[PDB]
């Protein structure tokens, strides 16, 4: 599988890969033996290891992979993949992202091929893989290409010719005997495969043994690093297996040593068994294995794989803190020391490993360090940089030799850095220090960017720490250095990039030097970095940008007297990026922004000391508006981020400044030439001002006169010009494109306009002026011959017409505070009435679109809503102000009238909100009630009755999708009130609409009394659900209503209901409904309506639940339905007195009756009777308005446990039906646990069931090819069965079980595994401490542990996968003993080891989300479904006065 | 570690088969956890110990898994259940038999296991409930010293012979005074070309012995054997000829272990016995002819140098040096080892003072408290108005001023003597101020 989703060197030897053919690949790859380069990407190498990955898959897709058919394996493909594998790693090694390496699954088949050069190579790569597990983590899912536990077979020890016999086990027949390989007829015959594959080559290769002997060291180090948990280190490994391969170290071939040094560092990383590993190498003997190896090394010329390998070994020692202190009295330090200072024969390679290694031996412990210093060490790699640099100097680059003095100026720059060891500062004025530093920095080209990173670090960290010997420093020609260094460019280096700033501020400790840096203009370095193309990627992909922001910050804060030119220079640089967004592609230019705004935010609009300097607001502000208008700018990007917050920040500075500014640049792009790129900056320009004005909260005078102003204004006319022009060449503006501008304008001007309003101390006729002409602008707009864009006009005007609205203090209050006399006056209905006329006369002229004119009746019924929701008493009777507002209201009635026909989904809101409107004082309650009745013999009154009448008939002729919509307004609890209006709608079946209106009024309740007999008939075979639900909630809404003293009515309510059979999953939930209803009700009412036993629908809800979609609902109604069959009166009180003991102890304040009755709806619901009784004598302490109120084993009576023995008894077919069925048992068990104290001992025969279901699946051994159907079935099962040993305290049931729980153990392997955890699981889960103490006695009577240890015992046999068996089934057996050996008492508290796609991704995470639910939401769930999300239903409003009363 | 006497989870039949399953297994871990939960009643806790111990004995006294996979399993299980619980220690005082047979089980192989078993085992000599000492066969034990050692196997040997000495005190001293003593003519005869390398095991053998006869001490009897040892005439060969030849060629680290062995014969004390509850007392018995203080202090230098690569010598081998010996590095360095090795919890407590007056703000809190109190406190310093610098410098501060207004003018406490300080007459130091120089010390 390929990866899914740079240089000269690596971009020339990535194209050479790329374009080479096949057989010029292997000579190619051969040459690169070792990486003299910079640390490449993965990224870059994606289409290289796609055709590495192409080649490998050709051989093991040729070959065989698991067979390996072709045994002779050609030189030309051996020589190949060699080739791959070789370079795969050194790649992979120098390379960031290593996790993007996803040729690993081509890559295993080779460990275990019949070619050994082959295998080591691939183990080689496997190895360094997993050792960078721990490091990045990422790469575990980069290695789950192969199979990691498969490498556990070449773990075997070698030996000369031990086993000629692979012994194999099997499955199903059970049998382990021995395979002849000694055959060696042919390459066929001579999971299992791979392992057998091994098994030859240790026997039939004998010659080449010590190639496979390197094979296990490899396999085993992999496996360290991957689990070093699960492998074979024993006490016998320590004494005999670490011993001997250290031994292979120090006497066999480099070849051998190499790998058993892999393995050695493996056990070493992972500190596995640690204390006895550094014991083994004799670590702390003047001439032990580990010291004398490093002579080997230093002073034979032994290979470049060896010598990396041993000094990665070496570096891995010198981080182990026992190690290193072990090592340290052998005398690495004073070795290191007169290695480096009197032999100067070593090569640069070897002198810069050795100061590699004290670059990590010297931080490890602070011991070796301070010997370090008496040794005089940093004199030692000062001596020894002065020389390695003279050397180079004037020469080619030797790259041996730069990398020597980048490591002595690594190990320098980190020992300052390092805060602890900063005593090698000591000898550094005296030492050759401050001599090749100067001479570093006068011939900067020579060196890499690296060595002068690191040069800053020191000079910094040593400047910083005593400032008192910086003179010398400038003495030593360190400072001219530097600014001769300053006049090369800038490299492609980020740490030498983020160390310059920190030694120019190390150099500005001196005032003299300060005149220098000024005067050199060597700033211009960290300004000039935001403008190279080259650098962009790097300031981005480090924090340069953010870095050289605070850098500025800091250096303006301390030292002032830069502020003049860092000024100067920050608003120079701004200008030169803003003259490259013309001439630079956008992606690459907000890229260039992003890190200048980076920088910014850190640099501008600080609230520190100094500050004030380097910030201009006309700088700031003249830049960010013309950048805005080049480049497109998402809001997404926290480049917009930063350059709002900037731009807000100068706002917030002068707010009239920034808006007259806009306003000059706006009409100045209008006289311009009127291209569609000018368009965009006039868009983007109105865009800004629009989030200025939006986002400002506080606002100025002088800013609210400019925008009053007549120069002003004058502007924002031409701007409606401009954009209205853009409407007549359809060819250059879209229609699409002109309905988004002028969008656009309107929510421009409406900004500007609410803004004004906002604002305190506004004139009533200031406002009115700006009102007046935009609004009459507006209207004279839409009396055109372009009527294309009126619905964006209308739309506009809507939002204008918005903004004069009250504060918003009191709930739902919107009146006109000055606006109102304007609009009446200017007859704003009167022209929406002509509008209206007009619109619809165009239709009879078929002039229109019938589409078309209901858009038109939306946006006519849009505005006159807004208009109609501000006017004052509209509707409603004063004798002195009915002149004109009377005349409104006609105008309501007349547009409605004549758009009635022509509403829609879309036009049926504004209806709505009309006429909740004109029934307001009604509906919102103003009035006294007593007053509001009066009042109906009134002309406002009587209009308002005609609006409703309207609206009714507009309801009743749109269909289910348009009606959906309004189904349940408050609207409906007025209208519908009437029993004339009532009729009139039951009749047009609109039966949900009816419920809900039912629900919340008394009035409207009371006439679907009357019709609860009448329906009662069509109740069987209905086919409605709606007609279901209405008749369920009519009929429990009446039950409670009885319980109010009423009682009478619900008795008289006769008849017999016979449900018709159902295919809609719908129609067979609301028939449950009815049901459910019916029955709840029998049980504390008395209900003459009898029916069919619910057994015979709630098996129906059992069968379609599989099929149906959405089958959560029947799930909760079937359980529902079974609860209230089962349940008592008495067992239904108590659940309810239980809920409201919850809130009794809690002693709380409780205040207000109301809050006791929406908060508890689900206890009120379930039984209000018996809600009524706890509140009435054990009163709480709610205040209610009159200082406060005085306050303060499950064995149920009268269960029906019929039920309960027939849907234990009943086995389902169907796969899903079993699961909610054993579901539905699982919450009978803790509901009622009574229940199964009911059944008789011929009943225990049927668990058997249950457990046999439950060992279908073994929840620990995941087996392949199992459905999610199949594990919920299994565990939901033997869930039931431990709910019985936890809920239950029966004793000779769970002897039952237990039994055959028993006697099912032993049969298999997977029977052993689900059943030893399953008597574990009954334990664990603690419902109760004598429960599960009863539990405990019971499993050591029942001799639970005999069976398992008996049965664990039988199993065993040896196979690899026993020592997976017996991590499993140790588990139940040590709690299950450690229960049994500690007392009684403190057993409890013992812890355990201490789209059909689509579709199916849907039903499967259904079975994961059903639960056992808690009572009180259990009870909640059934109120939802007759009371539907209404917090307060008018039967609450009833009973909170009784409660009071 | 007290003793536990559950109920019987599991009937004692089938755990012989439940040992023998954990032993022919890998990754046994979880599997020796059931093993120590079974053997929480008493009968299952003994019948495992001696199913264990009996695997042992039958796979190499007597001789599918190999014998020498399935003894090492047998090692590592009996091993892993006397560190938890110990109860399981305390079975082999029950049968003493059990000891014998893990004795008799121990060749050149199982030496490294066996011995870290013992030293476990050891524990039920501990409170004096053996029964029958004198049948232990402990001369096996004592003999194991011919076998090569690790230092870690040596280590655990030790633990063995510290809780029994004693019981077998002149067995013990028996067996070692006298290897010893054909150690130190071995030197003596090949002193012509004796070599502290070429010769190192020879003499970690003997340094061996010379310190585990220092652990139990001599007795009466031995006092005429020990003045022996101490009087060699190796010791005065190598110090006066070979040593002078070895310093030229020779790293310190092989020269350490002569000086060690050395030092140790006349660190050895004469211990009577345990008429304490748990300790034994001890007696310096001294030298006469012995060249042993003349040799300490002509190479005060060199033993200096080994003390300073590893200063854990004075807890071991130069634990009864003078003190006389040590330069004031060494010596200092010895003082914070043993200070701090007694552990107290060190609780931090703030400390209010003022700049002018840091002396009468400390005086005024620190006298409050007790020694004890002070000693063990982390004084926060929190220096009145001034809060611009880290606790450390604070800390410093605090000691800096205290020092700077002790010998103060206005407090008179202390008259100069040009660079030092001396108290002032008693006549001018006031009665209720004496309390002062409490607080100075």
């Amino acid at each position: 599988g390929p990866m899914k989703i740079p240089g000269k060197q690596i971009s020339n030897t990535i194209k050479q890969l790329s374009n080479l053919p096949e057989e010029e690949l292997p000579t190619y790859l051969n040459n690169i033996y070792e990486w003299r380069c910079a640390k490449t990407d993965l990224l870059y190498w994606v289409d290289v290891l796609d055709r590495f990955d192409e080649i490998l898959k050709a051989v093991v897709t040729e070959y065989g992979l698991g067979q390996f058919q072709n045994k002779p394996m050609k030189e030309s493909d051996k020589e190949m993949v060699y080739a791959i594998l070789k370079f795969q790693k050194l790649l992979v090694e120098n390379s960031s992202n290593k996790s993007m390496f996803s040729s690993f699954d081509v890559v295993e088949p080779f460990i275990y091929s019949f070619e050994l050069d082959l295998a080591i190579e691939a183990l080689y790569l496997v190895s360094f893989f997993a050792s960078k597990i721990h490091i990045q983590r990422s790469i575990k899912t980069s290695m789950a290409l192969m199979k990691m536990e498969t490498l556990k077979t070449l773990i075997e020890r070698v030996k000369e010719k031990p086993q000629s016999m692979y012994t194999y086990y099997d499955e199903t027949t059970n049998n382990c005997k021995r395979v002849s390989i000694k055959k060696a007829v042919k390459k066929g015959i001579y999971q299992e495969i791979r392992r057998f594959i091994h098994a030859i080559r240790l026997h039939e290769m004998a010659e080449q043994h010590e190639k496979l002997k390197i094979i296990r060291m490899l396999a085993f180090s992999a496996l360290v690093y991957y689990n070093y948990t699960d492998l074979p280190i024993d006490s016998e490994f320590i004494s005999r297996d670490l011993p001997e391969t250290l031994a292979i170290i120090n006497t066999e071939s480099y070849q051998m040593r190499e790998a058993a040094v892999t393995m050695i560092d493996a056990i070493f990383r992972m500190r596995i068994r640690h204390s006895a590993v550094i014991a083994a190498m004799n670590a702390q003997s003047h001439e032990g294995m580990i010291m004398n190896l490093l002579k080997k090394v230093v002073n034979e010329d032994v290979p470049e794989h060896f010598a990396i390998v041993f000094f990665n070994f070496l570096s891995s020692c010198f981080a182990s803190g026992p190690c290193v202190s072990a090592l340290f009295s052998a005398g690495i330090v004073q070795y290191v020391c007169n290695t480096l200072r009197d032999q100067p024969d070593i090569s640069y390679r070897k002198r810069m490993r050795l100061v590699m290694g004290a670059n990590t031996f010297l931080f490890t412990l602070p011991a070796p360090f301070t010997w370090f210093i008496s040794e005089n060490g940093i004199r030692i790699l000062s001596k020894e940089l002065l020389l390695a640099v003279d050397v180079a100097l004037g020469n080619i680059k030797d790259h041996d030799l730069l990398m020597y003095i980048n490591s002595i100026m690594k190990i320098i720059s980190q020992l300052f850095k390092n805060a602890g060891t900063a005593e090698a500062m000591r000898g550094f004025l005296e030492g050759e220090f401050p001599r090749a530093i100067s001479l570093i920095l006068f011939h900067s080209e020579e060196f890499t960017p690296s060595i002068l990173a690191y040069l800053f670090s020191a000079v910094g960290d040593y400047i910083h720490n005593e400032p008192s010997n910086l003179p010398f420093i400038i003495e030593a020609g360190i400072f001219d250095g530097f600014v001769m260094c300053m006049k090369k460019e800038l490299p492609e280096s980020p740490d030498f990039l983020l160390e310059l700033p920190n030694l120019i501020e190390a150099f500005f400790l001196n005032s003299e030097l300060i005149k220098k840096i000024d005067e050199e203009n060597i700033l211009d370095r960290i300004f000039e970095s935001f403008e190279i193309v080259n650098l962009s990627n790097i300031i981005l992909m480090y924090d340069i940008g953010r870095a050289y922001g605070i850098f500025l910050e800091n250096l303006v804060r301390h030292y002032p007297i830069i502020s003049l030119t860092v000024k100067e220079k920050i608003y120079n640089t701004m200008k030169n990026l803003e003259s490259m967004i013309p001439n630079t592609d956008p992606e690459l230019m907000r890229l260039l922004l992003g890190n200048l705004f980076r920088m910014m935010h850190r640099a501008v609009y600080r609230k520190t000391t100094n500050n004030q300097l380097i910030t201009d607001k006309g700088l700031l502000n003249n830049r960010i508006i013309s950048m805005l208008m080049l480049i497109e700018i998402p809001t997404e990007t926290e480049l917009y981020t930063d350059v709002m917050n900037i731009l807000m920040e100068v706002f917030d500075e002068d707010q009239t400044y920034v808006i007259s500014y806009i306003a000059k640049v706006i009409d100045r792009v209008m006289k311009n030439k009127v291209t569609l790129e000018n368009i965009e900056k006039i868009k983007r320009i109105l865009l800004i001002v629009n989030y200025l004005i939006f986002k400002n909260e506080e606002t100025c005078e002088e800013f609210i006169k400019h925008c009053t102003s007549k120069g002003f204004l004058q502007i924002v006319k031409r701007i409606s010009q401009y954009f209205d022009n853009l409407k007549k060449d359809t060819a250059l503006v879209s229609v699409a494109k002109n309905e988004s501008l002028t969008n656009l304008y309107y929510s421009f001007t409406m900004g500007i306009l609410k803004t004004v309003y906002r604002y305190s101390k506004t004139n009533a006729k200031e406002y009115l002026k700006i009102f007046g002409l935009l609004v009459e602008d507006l209207l004279s707009k839409t009396e055109q011959i372009d009527h294309l864009y009126y619905t964006q006009r209308m739309h506009g005007l809507k939002n204008y017409i918005m903004v004069d609205k009250s504060p918003q203090q009191y709930p739902q209050k919107n009146e006109f505070v000055v606006t109102q006399e304007y609009l009446m006056g200017i007859n704003l209905s009167e022209t929406l009435m002509e509008h209206a006329k007009n619109s619809v006369s165009m239709l009879k002229d078929e002039k229109i679109t019938m589409d078309a004119h209901k858009k038109v009746v939306s946006s006519i019924l849009e505005v006159l809503s807004i208009y109609v929701r501000g006017i004052k008493n509209l509707f409603v009777p004063v004798k002195e102000p009915k002149k004109k507002v009377c005349e409104i209201e006609e105008h309501v009635l007349i547009i409605v009238e004549l758009l009635m026909d022509y509403i829609d989904k879309s036009s049926i809101e504004h209806l709505l909100n009309i006429v909740k409107t004109a029934f307001f004082v009604t509906l919102r309650k103003q009035i006294t009630k007593e007053m509001d009745r009066e009042n109906e013999g009134s002309a406002e009154y009587k209009r308002r009755n005609i609006l409703g009448s309207f609206f009714i008939s507009v309801f009743l002729n749109l269909p289910k999708e348009e009606t959906e919509a309004v189904l349940k307004s408050d609207i409906f609890t007025i209208l519908v009130k009437n029993k004339k209006t009532f009729k009139q709608v039951y009749n047009k079946n609109c039966f949900g609409l009816l419920q809900y209106a039912a629900i919340k009024e008394s009035r409207v309740f009371s006439h679907l009394v009357s019709f609860i007999p009448k329906m009662t008939k069509q109740v069987g075979a209905s086919t409605d659900p709606a007609f279901l639900k209405l008749y369920a909630v009519g009929l429990v809404f009446v039950a409670m209503r009885d319980t109010l003293k009423k009682t009478t009515v619900l008795s008289r309510f006769i008849g017999n209901i016979v449900f018709a059979e159902s295919t809609c999953p719908a129609v067979v939930e609301a028939q449950g409904i009815v049901i459910l209803a019916i029955v709840k009700l029998k049980i504390e009412y008395n209900l003459a309506i009898t029916i069919e036993d619910p057994i015979i629908h709630l098996n129906r809800i059992y069968a379609i639940v599989e099929t149906a979609e959405q089958k959560e609902g029947l799930v909760i109604l079937a359980n529902l339905l079974i609860r209230r069959v089962i349940e008592s009166k008495e067992a239904a009180k108590e659940a309810v007195d239980t809920i409201i003991k919850n809130k009794h102890l809690g002693k709380s304040r409780m205040y207000t009756v109301h809050t006791v009755c929406s908060n508890l709806r689900n206890a009120l619901f379930y039984s209000i009777s018996s809600f009524l009784e706890y509140l009435s004598s054990n009163f709480e302490c709610i205040s209610a308005g009159w200082e406060e109120i005085r306050h303060k084993i499950k064995i149920y009576s009268g269960l029906n446990a019929e039920l309960f023995r027939t849907l234990f008894v009943h086995r389902a077919t169907g796969k899903m039906e079993q699961i909610v069925r054993i579901h539905s048992l699982c919450l009978l068990v803790v509901s009622f646990p009574q229940l199964i104290s009911t059944l008789v001992p011929e009943d225990y025969s049927f668990f058997m069931y249950f457990l046999e279901n439950h060992a279908a699946y073994s929840k620990s051994l995941k087996p392949s090819a199992f459905q999610q159907e199949d594990k919920t079935l299994a565990y939901w099962s033997g869930h039931f069965i431990m709910l019985i040993f936890n809920h239950t305290t029966y004793v000779e049931v769970k002897k039952y079980i237990l039994e055959k729980v028993l006697e099912l153990l032993p049969t298999s392997i997977n029977a052993t595994v689900i059943f030893s955890e399953l008597i574990q699981e009954i334990l664990t889960m603690r419902f109760s401490k004598n429960t599960f103490d009863e539990n405990t006695a019971l499993v050591k009577e029942m001799n639970c542990l005999e069976v398992m240890i008996r049965s664990t015992m039988q199993i065993d046999n040896r196979r690899k996968d026993y020592g997976s068996i017996m991590e499993i089934l140790t588990k139940p057996m040590e709690y299950i003993t450690r229960i049994l050996a500690v007392d009684e008492k403190e057993a409890f508290y013992e812890e355990v080891t201490q789209q059909s796609s689509s579709e199916q991704s849907e039903k499967n995470e259904f079975l994961k989300s059903l639960c056992i639910l808690p009572i009180s939401k259990l009870i909640g769930k059934e109120m939802e479904i007759f009371n539907a999300d209404e917090r307060m239903p008018f039967v609450q409003k009833i009973l909170e006065g009784s409660i009071i009363s | 570690i007290a003793e536990r006497e559950a109920a019987a989870s599991v009937p004692i039949d089938i755990v012989f088969g439940l040992i023998h399953m954990v032993l022919q297994c890998g990754n046994r871990r979880n599997l020796y956890r059931i093993i120590h939960n079974i053997s929480a009643n008493k009968e299952v806790r003994i019948f495992s110990v001696e199913t264990l111990v009996n695997s042992i004995y039958q796979a190499v006294v007597e001789g599918v898994i190999a014998p020498e996979v399935i003894t090492k399993r047998g090692f590592e299980a009996l091993t892993y259940l006397c560190t938890k619980s110990s109860d399981f220690t305390t079975v082999f005082s029950y049968n003493t038999e059990l000891i014998n047979k893990i004795l008799q089980a121990t060749n050149k192989r199982t030496i490294s296991e066996s011995v870290k078993l013992l030293s476990t085992v050891g524990d039920c000599f501990n409170n004096d409930k053996v029964a029958e000492p004198e049948n232990i066969e402990v001369r096996k034990y004592i003999g194991f010293l011919e076998y090569d050692m690790t230092d870690d196997t040596f280590k655990h040997f030790c633990e063995f012979i510290k809780k029994t000495d004693r019981f077998y005190r002149p067995m013990y001293l028996l067996y070692l005074m006298g290897g010893s003593k054909k150690s130190l003519e071995e030197c003596l005869d090949k002193k012509a070309e004796f070599n502290s390398h070429t010769h190192h095991k020879g003499i970690i053998k003997l340094v061996r012995m010379l310190s585990l006869v220092n652990i139990m001490g001599i007795t009466e009897t031995y006092l005429d054997s020990l003045m022996e040892l101490r009087e060699m005439p190796f010791w005065e060969y190598y110090f006066n000829i070979i040593l002078p030849k070895e310093k030229e060629s020779l790293y310190a680290s092989s020269i350490l272990p002569l000086f060690k062995a050395f030092v140790i014969v006349h660190t050895i004390q004469m211990y009577i016995g345990r008429n304490e509850n748990i300790n034994e007392f001890s007696e310096i018995p001294n030298s006469d002819s012995s060249i042993y203080y003349s040799v300490v202090e002509k190479e005060k230098d060199l033993i200096n140098t080994f003390i300073q690569a590893d200063p854990d010598l004075l807890f071991h081998a130069f634990a009864g040096l003078q003190k006389k010996i040590l330069d004031f590095d060494n010596k200092r360095i010895y003082f914070y080892k043993k200070i701090r090795e007694d552990v107290q919890l060190r609780p931090t407590i703030s400390l209010m003072v003022q700049r002018g007056a840091v002396f009468e703000d400390t005086f005024h809190q620190l006298m409050r408290l007790n020694g004890e109190q002070v000693r063990n406190a982390k004084f926060n310093i929190k220096f009145a108005g001034e809060e611009g610098v880290d606790a450390g410098g604070l800390t410093r501060e605090w000691y800096s001023e205290l020092s700077k207004e002790m010998f103060n003018a206005n407090y008179a406490l202390f008259t100069p003597i040009g660079s030092s300080y001396q108290p002032n007459h008693i006549s001018h130091i006031n009665p209720e101020h004496l309390v002062y120089f409490k607080f100075i010390g």
